[PDB]
RNA sequence: AGCUUGUAGUCCGUAAGGGAGACAACCCAGCCCGUGGUUAAGGUCCCCAAGUGUCGACUAAGUGUUAAUACUAAAGGGCGUCCCAAGCCCCAGACAGCUGGAAGGUUAGCUUAGAAGCAGCUACCCUUCAAAGAGUGCGUAACAGCUCACCAGUCGAGGUU
RNA sequence: GCAGCUUGCUACCUCGAUGUCGGUUCUUUCCAUCCUGGCCGUGCAGCAGCGGCCAAGGGUGAGGUUGUUCGCCUAUUAAA
RNA sequence: GCUCAGGAAUAAGAGCUGAAUGCAUCUAAGCUCGAACUCUGACCUAAAAAGAGACCUCUUUAAGGAUUCCGGUAAAAGACC
């Protein structure tokens, strides 16, 4: 049938957009998130709790983008209005490490023997708790949460032996 | 006195070097920082560390860092510079980073057709961008 | 052809090998601020060189903890003057300088180096500083500072070295008052550095003249059957055939020595006031006796003795606070023995 | 000896073997594979050549080879037909002193085509099309020439 | 290796025909290499005190002579100064059959050893009679 | 002991057979080089 | 092979001037002197005289910005992107996801005490059923939970070769 | 297919001379990488290998025979 | 005698978010890491940078420079101190 390259993102009730010059920016009870998202041939609307991103064109390209920013969009809104969470777990074999949280940083100490600690950083206002065996990344942007549990994973990462004997490390469950 | 700012390097160079060509005047260019390269940031500053590290450099080509001195150079790349009227021509033409205090408060210009939002993507990088990847101090 | 290969014969790390286009070294860099307001540089004159032994102090070295003798070279640092603060401001090309104030009174001496500043504007001047740093004018500010070379002997120059020195603060603020504190003072070596610090010094090098590149470069002479063939202290080749050209990098003949070198991490081993305490029996040769104030650097340092040697806090130091030497006994006996 | 080597046309054609000496005979064996008795298989694809070259009759026989192998373990040992068109007629010399008395001696045999002619055709049912495609490209992968399989009869049974 | 006390410049060079000093049967050996040694072009191998080098016993009994051996070299004309700035010279130079761990092939050590080796290799100290 | 959740990470990507490149659990194709045949990356 | 040796035409040789960056022989052109105009080849963003010319598309690789020329890299591949056409499925609801069962067959026969559906050679294995095979998976010394090929409800538009 | 670093083919330049091999000295460049740095796979437990990708900043040595290039051999070496 | 670095931006590569292609996807945009590379950063040189510089002081028949004299931290002549 009749192919449509709009896309409609609804905005939830205390979930204030805006889309001054070519920044958008979500408003919401759990906190305030801003993006970029801007690019030629693609324009985005702001109006009456409902954003639409179209396309002049209908090429490949344009319909990528289309879906892009309305994922994007939808991500912002979710992320001010529920927010993002993501589990990890920590498993070893013979060393236990010893994962704590230094402020924007987490700290991951005894890693497979180590005597230097590993150094994870945290993204954005990303709040990691370390539960005893299990780290919760909680944020209001899904881009940053996934990209401190991306940065805890690629720090335990056990670049030297063979991963079917070596599997120490903190690992993503749950993603946001 | 032209803004650079948002502005096609080589068509406000091609401009200014046909006015300056026209020879009545003096052009001032600010905020040469400012200036666009279309293409994508990996090929222009592949191409960028390529001519800055090519020559002779002891006795050879001397690829200037700043981007004032690099969009100076641009524009000494499309005159007659060996000759007396490019050289006049050169002589006529002060490129800024930013805005220099005695300009401060003047009355700029844009040319139109060297307008960066004429461009049909976004695979640009900016000269300040390409200098400081150089490597240059401004 | 399967080539041998060698590294280069000398560094192009300091090409052009020139004489220096002064006979004082000037600092480029000035190191980060890490404490209360001082001045980051002094400047001594080079005497000689003694030894002394020391415990090891110097933490998980083999040696440590028993009697050591180390090599010092000897320093005289008479106090120098403050003549004047410098202001720079900072825009893109740059630093400018935008204001100097010069003390109210300063050395007579001082007029073998330049026509001597008038007691004019001080005041007005600092006034003027304090406004330009308030409107935000001024990126930084530095003391011009002068040595008094007249209380040595073994120095046989009266007129002053001038030089450029940073001031270490936290705030501009605080260098401008601290500038405003030292102006026009005379300051002591130990208000600048303190005994078992570490330091760069700077200074231009034995002058040796015109020299070959046997000498210059440390290429090798011409060997066996070729050493007597009439090409013996002088290179192989300038080049290929292609490209048609010598290199600037061949080592070739030209002038050697007199350049401006910086050595890191020379410890001071001792502040002293008394020259007899390192004044050896006959004096130091060509040179003769301390009179004033001293310091002892651990090692070596660039330049022969009477040259001005520049002293700052170190740029790359890697070692945290090393702690004040244990000098056990200093030689006194006679150098020309 | 590359097949770079009597690959283009550039001469006349070199066949008639009663004023040669001495011609290596050729290394391809059969010219008819499959099922060589049975006519009724409803689909026919071919490949054509898009380019006028000289191939090797090794080249024919690994292409050759590939192909059966291909039909024979997808088809079976009777569930196709193969046929190889072209013959190796011209014959291949070389210059084995330099280049006085030049003219070579014979060191093969070629099969000298000309663009869109048929190399192998295929024959096979229904539901071995695909087989049959897959295995004729795999033995044009062979031939010194860019190819095109094309279908012969069974266009509306494949669709 | 562990770090000597003392600047040790490396005065025996490759060819050097040094004898050899212990009951092991080798009279006079030639160093043919040193061992932990990286070179320069043209520089022949350099060794001075606590250095093991590869060498050939060209003298001594016919089951030691032509043999590719490890000695140790314990004595060294060239002078090498102390860290307290004291400098040290032994009146010949003289080299210990050793294995590629430092342990002597030889029972005893007739003449001085250098503190340096005795230090670097504990069990050529046990060996030799006096350690100067 | 082997941890199913640390597996599902490391051992459960499949590799290009070109490249040697990673690839993830239902490509079909390699990233890097487009290569058409991944196999999944050897566990034992 | 910018190799060697023929043939037809035309050139350089002996051919200016204009244009291709320069170019013996490539394009215009064969050229007495001076002046004016209009054109050829080629070009019109600047260097450089004249278009930052128009229309309709493609390219994201600085690919390209290279009539001929020996001065311009191939086979093979690409769910990169833009087109044309033909099959099949599709609001009697396609394709991909979200759900729920994979209960009767068999533990099919396998020397050595033991791989009893994944070493292995073979089928109108159920009456009939909207639904369950002589076997698609990290895993089994002989047994299993945990994943499929299948019709079912789901939002609801094209999907696939 | 690439390179032009082997040997051929050719005869366009040089016969009113462009001094012929190898070594030595000194400088520079390429990467198709021997080591050093970062990676991926493994029939990768570790040690250590094997295969591939990026990367030319630094290193790539000392000796016996032979004029040798090349090659053989010796002992070091991260590699020679 | 002295002669580590740190930071930025990247290659291969590893990931995050993410559509085309409801799912998935390191990629098509976007984002984070990532080398002895590159840049910066502690070094040398550099107003002959033709945009041929900034500041201050002294003085305009002066400031100051050179020559002669006694020298050497310098030096082939010059120059330099």
């Amino acid at each position: 049938m009749v192919k449509e390259i709009a896309r409609t993102i609804e905005i939830p009730e205390g979930v204030s957009v805006s889309l001054a010059q070519d920044v958008f920016t979500a408003t919401g009870p759990k906190g305030t998130v801003e993006r970029k998202l801007w690019y030629p041939g693609i324009m985005i609307d702001v109006k009456d709790g409902e954003v639409v991103v179209d396309a002049e064109y209908a090429r490949k390209e344009q319909k990528a983008m289309v879906g892009t920013f309305a994922s994007h969009i939808r991500n912002l809104v979710k992320g001010v209005n529920e927010g993002f969470e993501c589990k990890m777990s920590i498993v070893y074999a013979h060393f236990p490490m010893q994962v704590k949280v230094d402020g924007k940083t987490l700290i991951i100490g005894n890693f497979l023997g180590e005597k230097k600690p590993r150094f994870a950083k945290i993204i954005g206002e990303t709040k990691v708790k370390v539960s005893g065996n299990d780290v919760t990344i909680t944020g209001i942007n899904k881009e940053d949460v996934g990209q401190t549990a991306a940065n805890i994973e690629q720090k335990t990462k056990i670049k030297r032996f063979d991963p079917r004997i070596f599997q120490d490390g903190i690992y993503i469950v749950q993603k946001a | 006195v032209i803004d650079a700012k948002g502005l096609i390097l080589g068509r406000l160079a091609s401009s200014v070097a046909k006015q300056l060509l026209s020879g009545d005047e003096k052009v001032y260019i600010i905020n040469a920082e400012q200036a666009i390269i279309s293409g994508s940031r990996a090929a222009t500053l592949r191409e960028y560390r390529e001519t800055r590290e090519r020559g002779a450099t002891e006795f050879g080509p001397y690829f200037p860092k700043r981007p004032d001195r690099i969009l100076k150079r641009t524009i000494r790349g499309m005159l007659p510079y060996k000759r007396a009227r490019g050289r006049d021509a050169m002589s006529r033409l002060k490129v800024y980073v930013g805005v220099p205090y005695e300009l401060k408060g003047a009355e700029t210009v844009t040319i139109p057709d060297a307008d960066m939002r004429l461009l049909s993507s976004s695979r640009y990088v900016e000269l300040g961008e390409v200098s400081q990847k150089m490597g240059s101090k401004f | 052809m399967a080539s041998i290969h060698r590294p280069k014969r000398g560094s192009l790390a300091f090409s052009p090998r020139k004489r220096a286009k002064s006979h004082i070294p000037r600092f480029r860099a000035w190191p980060e601020a890490t404490g209360e307001p001082k001045l980051q540089s002094f400047a001594g004159y080079k005497v000689g060189m003694t030894h002394v032994i020391m415990v090891d102090d110097t933490k998980n070295s083999l040696t440590q903890g028993m009697e050591i003798s180390v090599p010092v070279t000897v320093i005289e640092t008479p106090a120098i003057r403050v003549a004047a603060i410098r202001a720079y401001a900072e825009d893109s090309t740059g630093e400018k300088a935008i204001a100097e104030v010069w003390a109210a009174d300063l050395d007579p001496e001082l007029k073998r180096r330049i026509p001597i500043p008038a007691a004019g504007n001080q005041a007005e001047a600092l006034e003027n500083i304090g406004k330009l740093i308030e409107e935000g004018r001024v990126s930084d500010v530095r003391a011009v500072i002068y040595t008094l070379p007249k209380s040595l002997t073994g120095v046989p120059k009266k007129v002053p070295d001038i030089m450029e020195s940073g001031i270490s603060a936290r705030d501009l603020g605080t260098k401008f008052e601290y500038s405003k504190t030292i102006l026009g003072t005379l300051v002591s070596v130990t208000d600048v550095f303190k005994n078992g610090t570490l330091v760069d010094t700077a200074a231009i090098t034995i002058g040796k003249g015109t020299q070959g590149p046997v000498k210059r470069w440390g290429i090798q002479l011409m060997k066996g059957k070729h050493s007597r063939q009439g090409s013996l202290r002088q290179v192989g080749t300038l080049g290929a055939f292609n490209p048609s050209r010598v290199s600037w990098r061949v080592p070739q003949m030209g002038q050697m020595g007199y350049h401006q070198r910086t050595e890191f991490n020379k410890r001071i081993l001792k502040i002293g006031s008394d020259g007899e305490e390192v004044t050896p029996e006959g004096g130091f040769i060509n040179y003769g006796l301390v009179r004033g104030d001293y310091i002892l650097i651990k090692g070596s340092v660039p330049g022969p003795s009477k040259r001005l040697i520049r002293l700052r806090d170190p740029i790359r130091a890697k070692k945290a606070d090393l702690g004040e030497p244990n000098i056990l006994y200093i030689s006194r006996e006679s150098k020309q023995g | 000896k590359p097949g770079s080597m009597y690959r283009n046309v550039r001469q006349r054609s070199f066949t008639r073997r009663k004023y040669m000496g001495g011609v290596p005979g050729s290394q391809v064996i059969h010219y008819d594979m499959g099922d060589k008795a049975n006519t009724s298989f409803p689909v026919k694809i071919s490949l054509i050549v898009e380019e006028k070259c000289q191939i090797r009759h090794t080249a024919l026989e690994a292409a050759r080879i590939t192909a059966n192998r291909h039909l024979v373990a997808d088809t079976g040992k009777m569930g196709f037909y193969m046929k190889l068109r072209v013959y190796p007629h011209e014959v291949i010399r070389e210059n084995k002193s330099g280049m006085r008395r030049a003219f070579g001696k014979n060191v093969g045999t070629a099969a000298r085509v000309k663009p869109m002619q048929k190399i192998f055709t295929v024959a096979v049912e229904k539901q071995n099309f695909k087989a049959a495609k897959e295995a004729l490209w795999h033995a044009g992968q062979k031939l010194p020439t860019p190819c095109r399989i094309v279908v012969d009869e069974g266009a509306e049974l494949v669709q | 290796m562990k770090g000597m006390r003392s600047n040790i410049p490396r005065a025996l060079n490759a060819g050097a025909q040094i004898a050899c000093v212990d009951n092991t049967g080798a009279k006079v050996v030639e160093i043919i290499s040193v061992k932990k040694y990286r070179g320069v072009k043209n520089r022949m191998p350099c060794a001075g005190i606590g250095d093991m080098c590869v060498v050939s016993v060209k003298k001594g009994t016919p089951e030691m002579r032509k043999q590719v051996l490890l000695a140790v070299v314990v004595r060294q004309k060239q002078e090498f100064r102390r860290p307290d700035g004291l400098h040290v010279s032994f009146e010949d130079n003289a080299m210990v059959i050793t294995d590629e761990e430092g342990i002597p092939k030889g029972t005893d050590i007739k003449g001085p050893v250098a503190r340096e080796v005795a230090e670097r290799f504990p069990k050529i100290g046990t060996t030799a009679s006096i350690i100067v | 002991a082997r941890f199913p959740e640390a597996e599902e990470r490391l051992l459960n990507k499949k590799i290009c057979m070109k490249c040697n490149a990673r690839n993830a659990i239902r490509a079909t194709r390699c990233r890097k080089c487009g290569y058409g045949t991944l196999r999944v990356k050897s566990k034992e």
